[PDB]
RNA sequence: UGCUGUUGCUGUUAAAGGGUUCGUAGUUGAACUGUGGGCUG
RNA sequence: UGCGACAAAUGCUUUC
């Protein structure tokens, strides 16, 4: 069965980047996946989105613009200290000048380099360049 | 062709050829009918896709015979598709 | 059935988004709600009594015209059944094969079948004891 | 004492407002003088009455409060409460809204699963709206997210309709905003089980 | 004897009950004779 | 555009060409890439000095769907009508 | 020495998927209560 | 036991 949703999602949407399309249908959605989507789209990374609403777990549609090489999630979400930063960049990045690595946090869903600007620490989600 | 497709707003010919639970919002396929009588004429609301036994009242009692799909109405009886 | 066996059928309904009534249909709530517990008095489950009214009646879903569902306005009037309806048909179903195995011992396709349905039956009644929908010694034969 | 102030709040009726005593006036005289309205406004009443103005609109939205005990009562002369009141009042719109509470949401686990799901934000809000386009109901609901950082509601009506509600579009959004403080647009379906979007 | 203990305080209630779904109709009988006059 | 030095310069040489339909750069050993030039044309019919240039990359074409690539870009552009 | 593999191995033919199912400890497990707003630069 | 005032998330001037 379906263990986890985040993990299906992200799939879904580096194949449909990999064949080069331009929308993607992700099924089913749910507030962390949602998150994971602005954090890209701050960043440049996708275009803009729609939530559809069936009275179920609806569905996204995503416009795709052609800047995503890969994303993907990590399970399971280990924890992440102020001081595990520099090991998480260093093994999961393609270099120290662009990609990011998701977490969430007290403070909320976000990157590493704004997470290590409020000195806070939390459990790694996925990544994306 | 010419012309590409929204995934959010699909066109009615596509949406048309869809599984019930395919398409972007699933929905029903059944409806409701006002249905009269052999010799009785009375109105009696029927599914569609009854299953059980459905009887006139006051009456013969005979009509929606059961199937696999939609259910056969007696030709003794005229139906009316009724609204939403 | 994916519980046991090797099927992946996708057969069921699909309820509407608008939940609201036709606005054709004019019998008022504590009417349906006489009309179900009439139904019960002659001796059917709560499943076949919503069929009744879906086929002859006029309404669709119960739950949309009286804010209710049927096993909880029978749980109110005190009418529900003393075992779950599942429960109850799965037992009938065990005793069945039972009942036809003792005059044909050698049919070994059908006691593999009754292997599966105590094991599906063990399990049910494992869940109803933790919600307290049965008493903690019911003990299936 | 006045007869007609017996359709108010017996708190408010001691000092009553203006704009209270003349929605008061024309609910009492209605009970008399209507064969539907006749069998269910005598066991009625209402909290207060607001009047919101509309930029740039040239008409007022008179919004009536009234308790959540008479909600089934007010569904079914809705239509020809509405309709009555308008004719006393040229140049208005008004607005039938139940009073609710909210429960802001515990920062507790356990006290979570203890609110009552009726008394939720999200349940109260979509409420309020039904409350105000009741003759029509939802066919559907979007949510767009702008690049920028924005999420803007759409919600879906039938296109059967659309000339009935089309030029109370614009008051709804905006008293919306003033009574839950968030956006929301309009839009209108053509066959909404197929999704089809009606453009004029 | 515990259950004897929790059975009367338990209900007794219904007595309560009855007492409050008298006093209303009390006050409405006030209202309905407000109407009247 | 490209890599700067942060001491002011360009230090990435040869700023690669990007497919017009997928938006991926296109390698120096690509030999099936193609650039097509379409004329301009005066209101009299006649054409015009100026020209539109595009570019496809090789993986579009070989597996057969750079046709399909081309009509859409042309469409937006309204080099064609649509209906 | 990624030839003990958590990071990080192999299992059609090189060594290696149990003949097929049921099942208890164990491991894993769907969505939802949730955009604060108004005035200045 | 009587009395005064105000609420009520579900109409008692109500339903059967
Ligand atoms: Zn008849």
């Amino acid at each position: 069965t379906m263990m986890s949703v985040l993990a299906n999602a992200l799939r879904t949407i580096a194949s449909a980047e990999r064949r080069g399309k331009r929308q993607v249908l992700i099924r089913p959605s749910s507030k962390v996946v949602v998150k994971f989507l602005q954090v890209m789209q701050k960043h440049g990374y996708i275009g803009e989105f729609e939530i559809i609403d069936d009275h179920r777990a609806g569905k996204i549609v995503v416009n795709l613009n052609g800047r995503l090489n890969k994303c993907g999630a990590i399970c399971p979400r280990f924890d992440c200290a102020t001081t595990d930063y520099e090991k998480w960049m260093k093994n999961i990045l393609p270099s120290r000048q662009f990609g990011f690595v998701v977490l969430t946090t007290s403070l909320g869903i976000m990157d590493h380099e704004e997470a290590r600007s409020r000195n806070t620490g939390g459990k790694v989600l996925g990544f994306f360049y | 062709g010419f012309f590409d497709a929204d995934l959010s707003y699909p066109t009615v010919r596509t949406e048309r050829m869809k599984h019930k639970r395919r398409r972007l919002v699933q929905g029903p396929n059944s409806y409701f009918m006002d249905v009269s009588c052999p010799r009785c004429r009375q109105v009696t609301v029927v599914y569609s896709h009854a299953t059980t036994s459905v009887e006139c009242k006051g009456c013969s009692k005979k009509l929606c015979r059961p199937t696999g799909g939609k259910a056969l109405l007696v030709e003794g009886c005229g139906y009316r598709r009724k609204p939403d | 059935v994916r519980m046991h066996g090797n099927g992946r059928g996708k057969a069921s309904s699909a309820l509407p988004y608008r939940r609201t009534p036709p606005a054709w249909l004019k019998i008022a709530s504590r009417n349906v709600v006489k009309m179900v517990c009439k139904s019960s008095r002659k001796g059917m489950m709560p499943s076949q009594i919503g069929m009744e009214l879906r086929d002859s009646m006029g309404i669709a879903q119960v739950k949309n015209v009286t804010g209710r569902k049927i096993l909880r306005i029978l749980k109110h009037n005190g009418l529900a059944p003393e075992i779950p309806e599942d429960l109850y048909f799965l037992v009938k179903r065990a005793t069945q094969m039972r009942k036809h195995l003792e005059r044909h011992t050698t049919d070994r396709d059908t006691k593999y079948r009754l292997i599966l349905v105590e094991s599906r039956i063990h399990r049910l009644a494992r869940y109803y004891k933790r919600v307290k929908q049965l008493p903690p010694t019911w003990k299936y034969e | 004492m006045q007869p007609h102030l017996r359709k108010l709040r017996k708190l408010k009726r001691g000092k009553p407002s203006d704009l209270e005593e003349s929605v008061a006036k024309a609910l009492f005289e209605l009970e008399a003088s209507h064969k539907t309205l006749r069998q269910e406004l005598p066991r009625f009443h209402v909290n207060t009455v607001r009047e919101v103005k509309v930029p740039r609109s040239k008409k007022t939205v008179l919004v009536v409060f009234y308790p959540l005990r008479f909600l089934m009562l007010v569904r079914k002369v809705q239509r020809a409460l509405t309709s009555e009141l308008e004719k006393r009042h040229p140049g208005c719109l008004v607005m039938l809204v139940a009073q609710r509470q909210i429960t802001k949401r515990p920062t507790d686990v356990y006290k979570l699963q203890k609110v009552q799901r009726s008394k939720t934000s999200t349940a109260v809000f979509e409420n309020i709206l039904n409350d105000m386009i009741y003759p029509s109901d939802v066919v559907g609901r979007r949510w767009r997210c702008r690049t920028d950082g924005s999420k803007l509601m759409k919600v879906f009506l039938d296109a059967r309709d659309r000339k009935r509600i089309e030029s109370r579009l614009r008051a709804v959004a905006y008293v919306y905003k003033q009574l839950t403080h968030r956006r929301v647009s309009f839009g209108f379906m053509w066959n909404p089980k197929l999704q089809q979007v009606s453009t004029r | 004897q515990l259950a004897e203990q929790l059975a009367a305080k338990h209900l007794r209630d219904e007595q309560n009950r009855n007492k409050a779904r008298k006093q209303e109709l009390k006050k409405r009988e006030k209202e309905r004779e407000r109407a009247r006059r | 555009i490209g890599m700067f030095n942060e001491e002011g310069e360009n230090v990435d040489l040869y700023i690669p060409r990007k497919c017009h339909a997928t938006t991926t750069l296109i390698e120096a050993h690509d030999h099936a890439a193609v650039q097509i030039s379409i004329a301009n044309v005066g209101p009299n019919g006649v054409i015009n000095g100026t020209t539109t240039t595009l570019c496809i990359a090789g993986y579009l074409r070989s597996q057969g769907e750079s046709d399909h690539a081309i009509n859409h870009i042309t469409i937006d552009r309204g080099i064609m009508r649509i209906k």
